RNA sequence: UAGACUAGCGUUGGAGCACAUUGUUUCAUUCGAUAGUCCACGCUCAAUCUUACCAUAC
RNA sequence: GGAAGCUGGAAGACGGAAUCGUUAUUAAGCGCCAGGUAGUCCUGGACACUGAAUCC
RNA sequence: UUUUUUUUUUUUUUU
RNA sequence: CGUAGCUGUAGAUGAAUGCUAAUUAUAGAGUAU
RNA sequence: UAUUGUGUUAGCAUGGUUUCGAGAACA
RNA sequence: UUUUUUUUUUUUUUUUU
């Protein structure tokens, strides 16, 4: 999903409106995440490097009271970084 | 007669149930939730432990009167409603 | 390995090569900070803008050094959450074993004043 | 009042990472060690079984 | 270390880690 | 503080109900299918796009080295599924190395 | 089987004016209900106080040096008075002290003198209470903000591993 | 005649008590850390009285067969009696209990 | 047979100089450090003045003296009773080191800067 | 010199229960023993509730599933049994998802778990003439 | 059909007391009145549960 | 044919816990009586809780 | 409550009488810790070395 | 080991 | 590891270790001579 | 994730489980 | 290696103003 989702998009700037005559090139290398700073990926925290990447580790309880509970509102946030800071 | 259940991935939650108050049937529980969602909590992301404390005091004020919302510290009882509020957005 | 001819032909991976220093994002770490904490950062108010203890009548309230008063004490108590204002009256020598919390307990005693004036005459002034 | 930057927080500022897989980070030999807890379903999760060390 | 034994234990044990510690009574 | 609290047993007054309403709402659902298919879909209804710019993508490798070919998530996908519906397609002489593609 | 705190065995902090804490021919109390909290009553009072002049050139020596120095030294006060009772002073004087509703406990006496003093400061005192009512509003303000708490990064959170990139 | 059913222990106002006293430490094991450190950066040795109701001490072993507050381990958590029924019911086989070995 | 040390002959009090040749336990650190205030004062530039009074060299030898440095000294070879096994004391030269070299004291040998270390 | 004799002797009284490999056993017993008296008194009242009512049992079955999935995917014609009603119970021991492919629970989509209507091995084997407590719902009687 | 799960301990215990209910005597009229407000109703069949 | 004998060796003092006589508004309800379900009893540890007791009051 | 420095003229060389029992890596000495969920015993549990004699 | 050492021994392990 | 072997002192008529103006450590609190 | 009163007369001579003290197990 | 969101007593729970 995530690699078909990057291409996708990005054959939006290649159909035509033989090269490129070396004006254009860089408008289909811009909006993709890999060659983009990750300063902007949050206002709230401006640095290089914070977010990481998640699991696909199963979670949750096989059966109880609280079969629908998931992750809390605060562990959501750790789920998706590198490893947790106390800069806030 | 009885309420669907339409959970993400799966087809049954019994967290809703017991947070609602259908399935153990608790009375006490069943007129919290009408409560709580009308104030603009998230109460189905909250802990076990802290649903529970609440419903206390719901049931310990109603049978005795609003009368004793006496807490340690010199504490109100709509301290704790705006406070878990906040952390807790609709 | 690193190949620098390709970085300096495109300005888009030379951003990300490109690393700002510490000083530049710390400037906008500050702006951020106080936009979403708006509604906080200061805790110590009652700083000596108002000098704390009592500042409307200081001296010679309840230290029994001489005969009669010259006069009164009110000052604010901190309340137990910090969120509450309350006003006192009550002042003995700096700790304030006793305090007469609002002008609640106050209008009791007004009350009541006639009536322990009348009964001290009678209850052991004469014995 | 003061902002100072948090110890970690600089260090991850100031990283090279690798582009993907095909490129190498390190330039010397390293091995990986850590501990996997495998077994039936166990009511509470064991401890001590987040170990990481690395060797050269 | 009430007793003779026990209590006199101590001493010699600091006396092996690199102290000097008087021993005579007790 | 979490050490203390794993003493005494736990309660009995919150253990689900057996409701008979309850069970025939499963046993319903039990055989319900599975459309989700979220990265099937993402990939159909997308080759056919490519084939109707496939001459406006052709020249978009010509005017790029392969020393240029830094970013391998977006160009070396791109150019993989490209090749699918072309199998043959020599832009020049230059190829990969068997090792990007 | 040892008693849990020590401090109970020690003389606190000086009343002042030493009164008899049990009642012996006390009237009913009145009022004071509703609070449940600093009951009025009743009682006699007690004044006593030392005026070290009269003592010999023995023992006035010593006191000075304890009392009138850097640091106290035994309380500044010299023990029980086994001789020293001559020249205490003392005077029966009829006062008045609070106790609390449950816990039962002397807070304070004041003297009756002090007591008449109150009742024409009246008008004095019953003007003050306007000008506290002047800075409820400004603190108000001041005094709400008063609460430090950690700045949420959440921002109803995104999902943000590669993709979503584009959507942003 | 029937031997207890041991999921299940009667009631007793002295065993609810103690777990009482768990929750409030809990809450209050964050506050316990701040009135040590602030005396030590100014270097005051001082009393903590609030301590005495939600200290970690007040807390004890109690028997959860039972309500006895003695002659409780860390390893069983059960009395002399209460492990000498579970032992007896044949509980411990799956979890590696030999009675053979003295 | 009596040796102090053991078998091993272990050392866990003193510690060494890089510079000279002179060790000592650390009961006399204490001493050393006290002693040499006027240097470690000046070489950073009343309620800072408090241990001045510690300085005299007589005063040490006193009954008053004996009991400020058993004060500060708090035997660290001793511990509680159940300190029985795996669980026992190490030595605390790493402590006293990290201070004795930071404080910038003087060695009784030869003046030199912080040349200390654990041995 | 008995050397697998005496084997364990070291990890039995010179070793601390903290700092041993040995791991709690009263963590896994808390949620099984009080499982096993909800299935002994639920086990027959749920079968008998089933059993109640004989024919007419399929019709609440069929009803329900056209308002799920609408289409009823398990339709059949008259002369073909439906289903087979199996008397099950909920989970009560809050098993945690493990990612063991070879598991028999963590690939659990349900709350809901089959019961033996027959055992021939009871697992609360006595070691004696011992009954297994709670199993006496009338009280005694004395000859008095 | 609703069937709550109860403590075992209870069943035994409720069947003792109504077992003396209409077969034997029962002495103290508080022993009946507080009596019969948990023995007298099933379970299931109780409008409130703790 | 045990105890009885033949070797070794711990005691009539000063000290720790406990039973008991004498104090107590409370000084822990108690076992067993003479070869012992008697003295660290269900004290595998009492400086608050463990504590059942008395005082005080909701 | 545990331990330590200093100080030291607390009460004891009485009795070869008598009562408690050991089936030898027994008896007699000496040394170490595991648990008792902060410290907190001379008892109980548990391991190791020297290890004699008699008619039992 | 005739340019070698410079010395007491424990209660799980070289699988 | 302890009594080691070995080896200096007094081949002890005088080696008993409790009493305490005073400090070491745990603990929220074990204080006054 | 706490939740169905009583740590009170009455156990040797009517008691369920456990156990101390004395006696026995052979063809 | 990076220094600031606003602010009136000798009377900082000890002094006859």
């Amino acid at each position: 999903n995530q690699k078909v989702t990057a291409v996708q998009h990005a054959l939006r700037q290649i159909s035509l409106d033989p090269t490129m005559d070396a004006e254009k090139v860089e408008a289909v290398l811009s909006v993709l995440p890999e060659n983009f700073p990750s300063d902007a990926l949050h206002p709230h925290h401006p640095f290089r490097n914070h977010f990481g990447f998640e699991s696909s580790v199963p979670y949750g309880v096989v059966g109880s009271i609280s079969m629908g509970k998931g992750r809390k509102k605060i562990e959501k946030e750790l789920a998706r970084l590198r490893y947790p800071t106390l800069q806030r | 007669p009885e309420a669907p259940q339409p959970p993400a991935g799966l087809h049954w939650s019994w967290w809703e149930l017991y947070v609602k108050g259908v399935n153990p049937e608790y009375p006490p529980r069943q007129r919290m939730f009408a409560f709580l969602t009308a104030q603009g909590v998230d109460v189905l992301e909250m802990e076990i432990r802290e649903i529970e404390d609440v419903t206390r005091w719901l049931e310990m004020s109603n049978v005795y009167g609003e009368k004793f919302p006496r807490f340690p510290y010199d504490v109100t009882f709509q301290d704790k409603i705006e406070a878990l509020k906040e952390k807790y957005p609709l | 390995e690193e190949d620098d001819s390709v970085y300096r032909q495109f300005a888009c991976m030379r951003r990300v090569r490109e690393e700002p220093r510490l000083r530049t994002a710390l400037e906008s770490f500050k702006v951020a900070s106080k936009n979403a904490t708006k509604t906080r950062g200061r805790a110590w108010s009652v700083y000596e803008g108002w000098p704390p203890r009592s500042r409307v009548r200081v001296g010679d309230e309840y230290s029994k050094v001489g005969p009669l008063q010259r006069r009164a004490f009110v000052f604010n108590r901190v309340d137990g959450t910090g969120r509450r204002r309350e006003p006192t009256l009550a002042f003995c020598c700096g700790n304030k074993p006793v305090l007469l919390l609002s002008e609640a307990e106050f209008e009791a005693l007004v009350k009541k004043l006639p009536w322990i004036k009348h009964e001290m005459a009678e209850f052991k002034k004469l014995l | 009042g003061r902002t100072f930057v948090t110890p970690l927080t600089k260090l991850q500022h100031q990283a090279a990472l690798p582009r993907s897989p095909l490129h190498a980070r390190f330039d010397f030999p390293h091995t990986v060690h850590y501990d996997v807890f495998w077994g039936p379903p166990q009511v509470e999760e064991e401890p001590n079984k987040s170990g990481c060390w690395v060797s050269f | 270390c009430m007793n003779k034994k026990n209590r006199l234990a101590l001493r010699k044990r600091r006396r092996r880690m690199g102290e000097r510690v008087s021993l005579r009574y007790r | 503080g979490r050490q203390m609290m794993k003493w005494y047993w736990p309660s009995k007054y919150m253990l689900q109900d057996v409701q008979m309403a309850q069970y025939f709402q499963m046993q319903a659902m039990r055989f319900a299918p599975r459309p989700a298919h979220v990265s099937l879909t993402t990939l159909s209804a997308t080759m056919e796009q490519c084939w109707k710019k496939r001459d406006a993508v052709r020249a978009f490798f010509q005017s790029i080295d392969e020393k240029v070919l830094r970013e391998n998530p977006t160009l070396q996908d791109l150019y993989g599924l490209y090749r699918t519906l072309c199998p043959d397609d020599p832009l020049r002489t230059p190829v990969d190395p068997a090792l990007w593609r | 089987t040892r008693g849990f705190r020590w401090d109970l065995c020690q003389r606190g902090r000086r009343r002042w004016v030493h009164i008899n804490y049990p009642p012996r021919n006390r009237s009913t109390v009145q009022m004071l209900d509703e609070s449940h909290e600093k009951l009025v009553f009743v009682c006699n009072g007690y004044i006593d106080r030392l005026d070290p002049r009269l003592l010999p050139e023995r023992l006035r020596k010593r006191l000075e040096r304890n009392r009138k120095a850097a640091l106290t030294r035994f309380d500044g006060k010299l023990p029980w008075g086994q001789a020293v009772e001559s020249a205490i002073k003392r005077i029966h004087t009829p006062c008045l002290a609070f106790a609390q509703a449950h816990s039962h406990h002397l807070l304070e006496a004041f003297s009756m003198a002090e007591v008449l003093e109150i009742e024409k400061l009246i008008p004095e005192i019953r003007e003050a209470f306007k000008a506290s009512k002047a800075k409820l509003a400004e603190q108000e303000a001041q005094d709400k903000f008063t609460r430090h708490v950690s700045v949420d990064l959440v921002d109803l959170k995104e999902d943000p591993v590669s993709f979503p990139f584009t959507l942003k | 005649l029937n031997p207890p059913p041991i999921a299940f222990p009667s009631f007793n106002r002295r065993c609810q008590k103690d777990w009482l006293a768990r929750r409030a430490f809990a809450e209050n094991e964050v506050n316990g850390r701040i009135y040590k450190n602030v005396y030590q950066n100014l270097g005051f040795k001082g009393p903590i009285p609030i301590l005495n109701k939600v200290g970690q001490y007040r807390i004890r072993m109690r028997c959860i067969s039972g309500g006895y507050s003695r002659g409780i381990f860390r390893f069983t958590r059960m009395a002399r009696m209460g492990m000498l029924q579970l032992a007896r019911e044949g509980w411990l086989k799956k979890y590696g209990y030999r009675p053979g070995l003295f | 047979a009596r040796r102090v040390g053991g078998i091993g002959r272990r050392c866990f009090l003193t510690l060494h100089c890089s510079a000279c040749s002179f060790f000592f336990q650390t009961s006399d650190a204490i001493k050393l450090i006290l002693t040499q205030q006027h240097h470690i004062l000046r070489k950073k530039g009343a309620s800072k003045f408090s241990l001045l009074p510690l300085a005299d060299a007589s005063l040490l030898l006193k009954r008053r003296g004996a009991l400020v440095l058993r004060s500060l000294h708090g035997d660290p070879l001793v511990g509680s009773r159940r300190q029985r096994g795996e669980f026992a004391p190490q030595a605390p030269t790493a402590e006293m080191a990290k201070m004795l070299n930071k404080s910038c004291v003087p060695c009784p040998r030869c003046k030199r800067e912080g040349r200390w270390e654990e041995g | 010199a008995f050397r697998y004799r005496r084997e364990g002797q070291f990890t039995k009284f010179r070793v601390h229960f903290d700092r041993s490999g040995f791991r709690p056993y009263i963590d896994e017993l808390k949620w099984e023993i009080m499982d096993w008296h909800y299935k002994r008194a639920m086990g027959p009242q749920m079968k008998k509730t089933l059993m109640s009512y004989q024919e007419g049992s399929e019709k609440l079955q069929y009803m329900h599933d056209l308002i799920a999935l609408g289409t009823a995917k398990a339709k059949f014609p008259h002369a073909t049994k439906r289903f087979f009603f199996v008397p099950a119970l909920p989970v009560t021991i809050p098993y945690r998802r493990s990612s063991n492919p070879f598991c028999l629970l963590s690939a659990n989509k349900t709350g809901w778990l089959q019961w033996s209507p027959k055992q021939r091995v009871p697992f609360p084997q006595p070691l004696g003439k011992r009954k297994v407590g709670g199993t006496d719902p009338q009280p005694p009687v004395f000859p008095k | 059909a609703k069937h709550r799960f109860f403590d075992p301990l209870f069943r035994r215990r409720r069947l003792s007391f109504l077992d003396r209910f209409a077969r034997e005597r029962i002495k103290g009229e508080k022993a009946r009145q507080l009596g019969a407000q948990l023995y007298v109703k099933h379970p299931d069949q109780k409008p409130v549960w703790p």
